[PDB]
């Protein structure tokens, strides 16, 4: 089996990442834990915090495009109502 | 007795007549079609009408209250 | 040659290469109604144009049309 | 409360598959029967079971 | 609270049907009869309770 | 677009067959069949469904066979090749006065009658759409609109004119009760029957759907618990960094 | 006495009969084809798409 192409990541033992020393992990079995120890605190506090964090980039474009669509809808409704015989002829020229 | 939907229409339009505000459009349609209904020239096909949007809004408003009184005896 | 033979096998056969013919009577069509008849894979309009509509058809400005085409 | 009587039942593997599948079959059968019964008794008159007596004289 | 609502539901299911009259249409007829004449206080608001 | 022919949306009525935990009120489908067959017989076709689904939900065992015996279905020719006439079967399709389609367009004084087997889903809206179309049309067109001679009006339906003969007069249905002779009852009957014909599986579909949503909800909660369980040992592991001694 | 009613008519052109006779005597057999508006059956002899 010929070796494959040169790639940064590979198989176990040769991740290719920088050699590191001084890192210590501390795991513990899921059997000796409460599997839902903090579900409520997460789903309330962390969810609200993430929503507040993302509340500065999402709603503005939605609102501006909603205003654009609504203004177009109002223009369309007003054009074909008591103005189609005098205003609609001077817009289709 | 042999009148269910029409009776509901009657009662609902009576309630509307208690605050009658759309029949001014009925009378403006009457004056439009009593004053502007005699084009003797045959090259006209765009008679203006203050009825279509009037009728649409009237039926929509009165029928918005219609889906009630489920006395549909079977 | 093989690709051409396969394509010619895939393409239209003998029976589809025959065009159908149909006749529509113009006596029963109403003046203010539209009649659409299918011909050989696609429909065909049959409308009794009013005399007023003929004038509108033949009095269309050419500058407003990208393709110059008259009614006649 | 988990005595040795219940502890012993958590060691068989070769035979546990067949009995667990049979238990699943029994559970699905009883669940289907219960759901059918509840759909039956949640709607009376509309269903076709009692229209036979309704049309009966 | 969950035990309360669950036990109430199961005991109600075990109770069984015990009302051959007073359906929705019965209440509709009664309310129409009461709120059709005799100086109705603005037609009343006697909506049917539930199933 | 322009609301004149776009069609104003009908309000969402309340039916017996619009809900999550419901069935067809097929105590009235036995009545919807009569209301359809008494008036709509020589008007439309509906020829898409068979009679094997008309037993057990609208008729029990015998009247279907009476109807089969009532009509002739143009049997196979005999050994002489001559045509004959035979009673119908219980696995045939609902017939129609027109041979196949020819007698329809000749008598309608206009267009063709659409197949009612799918009109319930053939238009936007749905169950209430046909009710609004058959109820909301007045007996007189709006002021200033002169319809073509011989055409009626309907404001709800986009188009403002149809070849429909307004055969909806009451007082001539009277099955065995006082229910008929008012437009609402027959309108509800016809719309429920048309919905059933367009979808003769509503009860079974809803039962299977209830079972499926129950089992998938249980499985979804189960997967939630197990994922939160066996990821507990990896979502809590902590790292501590001690700088190494300064010697390469 | 036997059928041979399995082939179309466009295959007999240019093999034994040229074009004139097969299409000319394509007007010697009725076929009970499409009717008129009233539905009365119309018999006109068939064309290239007609089989044997
Ligand atoms: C009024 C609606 C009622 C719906 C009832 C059915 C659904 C019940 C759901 C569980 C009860 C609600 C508990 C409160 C909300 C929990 C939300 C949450 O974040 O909790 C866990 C959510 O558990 C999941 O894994 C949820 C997977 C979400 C899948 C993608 C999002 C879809 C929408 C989810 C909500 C709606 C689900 C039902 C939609 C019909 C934690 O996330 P995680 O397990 O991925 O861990 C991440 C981290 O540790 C945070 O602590
Ligand atoms: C105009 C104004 C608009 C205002 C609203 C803008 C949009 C904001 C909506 C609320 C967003 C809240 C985010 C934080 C709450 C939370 O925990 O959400 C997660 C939980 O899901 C929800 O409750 C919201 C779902 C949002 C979309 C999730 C996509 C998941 C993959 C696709 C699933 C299908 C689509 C979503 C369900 C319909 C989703 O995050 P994730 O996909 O990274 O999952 C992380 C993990 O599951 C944590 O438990
Ligand atoms: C034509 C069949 C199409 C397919 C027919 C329908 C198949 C539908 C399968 C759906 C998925 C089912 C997944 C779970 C099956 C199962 O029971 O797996 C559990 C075991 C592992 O768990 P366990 O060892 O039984 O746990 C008990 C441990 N003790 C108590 C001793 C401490 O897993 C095993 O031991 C796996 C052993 C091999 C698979 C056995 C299952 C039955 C296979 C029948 C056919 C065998 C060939
Ligand atoms: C819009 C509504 C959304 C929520 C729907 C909930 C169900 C509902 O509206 O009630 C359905 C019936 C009500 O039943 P009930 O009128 O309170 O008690 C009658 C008990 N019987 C006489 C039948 C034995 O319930 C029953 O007959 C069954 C008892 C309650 C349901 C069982 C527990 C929950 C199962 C999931
Ligand atoms: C007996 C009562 C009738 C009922 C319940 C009924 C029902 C319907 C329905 C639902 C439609 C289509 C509506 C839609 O667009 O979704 C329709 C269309 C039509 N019906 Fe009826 N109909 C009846 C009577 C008749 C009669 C007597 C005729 C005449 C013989 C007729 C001829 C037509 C035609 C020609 C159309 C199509 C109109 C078009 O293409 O513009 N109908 N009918």
């Amino acid at each position: 089996g010929p070796p494959s192409g040169k790639t940064y990541m590979g198989w176990w033992g040769h991740m290719g990442g920088p050699k590191q020393k001084g890192i210590t992990s501390y795991a513990v079995s899921p059997y000796a834990q409460k599997p839902l120890q903090g579900i409520f605190h997460n789903a309330v506090f962390n969810s609200f915090r993430r929503f507040k964090s993302q509340f500065l980039y999402v709603l503005i474009p939605a609102g501006i495009y909603w205003y654009w669509w609504k203004n177009g809808n109002e223009y369309n409704e007003f054009l074909y109502s008591k103005a189609g015989r005098e205003e609609l002829e001077r817009v289709n020229v | 007795v042999t009148d269910q939907l029409e009776d509901l229409r009657e009662h609902f339009k009576n309630t509307e007549e208690g605050k009658a505000l759309v029949h001014h459009y009925e009378e403006c349609a009457e004056r439009v079609k009593i004053q502007q209904q005699q084009p003797g020239y045959a090259d006209l096909e765009h008679k203006e009408d203050c009825v279509e949007e009037f009728f649409h809004l009237q039926h929509y408003l009165d029928t918005a209250t219609a889906p009630r009184l489920f006395d549909k005896l079977k | 040659s093989t690709v051409e033979t396969f394509i010619s096998s895939m393409t239209a056969t003998a029976d589809v290469l025959a065009m159908a013919k149909v006749e529509v009577n113009l006596a029963a069509i109403p003046l203010g109604k539209n009649v659409v008849v299918k011909w050989q894979g696609k429909p065909v309009f049959i409308r009794h144009r009013t005399p007023h509509e003929i004038q509108e058809a033949n009095s269309v400005d050419m500058s407003a049309l990208k393709d110059p085409q008259t009614d006649a | 409360s988990f005595s040795s009587l219940y502890k012993t039942f958590f060691k068989r593997n070769a035979v546990f598959v067949g009995t667990i599948f049979a238990g699943a079959f029994v559970f699905q059968t009883v669940f289907d029967t219960a759901i059918t019964s509840w759909y039956e008794n949640h709607n009376k008159g509309k269903l076709w079971k009692d229209v036979k007596a309704r049309i009966a004289a | 609270l969950l035990f309360s609502v669950g036990l109430f539901a199961v005991v109600r299911m075990a109770g069984g049907q015990d009302a051959k009259t007073m359906n929705k249409e019965w209440q509709l007829k009664s309310d129409e009869y009461l709120k059709s004449k005799n100086a109705n206080p603005w037609g009343g608001y006697s909506q049917v309770q539930s199933k | 677009m322009t609301a004149a022919e776009h069609g104003l949306h009908a309000p969402a009525y309340a039916w017996s067959h619009n809900g999550p935990f419901e069935t067809f009120d097929h105590a009235s489908i036995r009545r919807g069949y009569q209301v359809y067959r008494e008036v709509c017989a020589a008007c439309h076709s509906l020829d898409r469904v068979a009679w094997r689904t008309l037993v057990g939900v609208s008729h029990t065992n015998e009247e279907v066979r009476n109807m089969a015996e009532e009509f002739e279905y143009d049997d196979e020719p005999d050994e002489q090749g001559n045509p004959k006439k035979r009673p119908g079967k219980l696995s045939d399709y609902i017939p129609g006065p027109y041979p196949n389609e020819q007698a329809a367009r000749a008598a309608n004084q206009g267009a063709l009658p659409p197949d009612l087997s799918l009109i319930v889903k053939a238009r936007h809206g749905g169950c209430d759409y046909i009710f609004s179309l058959l109820t909301g049309y007045p007996d007189e067109p709006p002021a200033g609109v002169a319809l073509p001679p011989g055409s009626n009006y309907n404001p709800y339906f986009p188009g403002g004119s149809i070849a429909m003969a307004r055969v909806l007069f009451d007082d001539m249905v009277e099955y065995e009760d006082g229910t008929p002779a008012t437009t609402s009852q027959m309108a509800k009957d016809v719309t429920t029957f048309l919905n059933w014909c367009a979808e003769p599986e509503h009860d079974e579909r809803k039962r299977l759907g209830l079972k499926t949503v129950i089992i998938l909800s249980s499985l979804y909660l189960l997967s939630i618990w197990v994922k939160k369980f066996k990821w507990a040992g990896i979502k809590t592991r902590k790292f501590v960094f001690n700088p190494p001694k300064p010697r390469k």
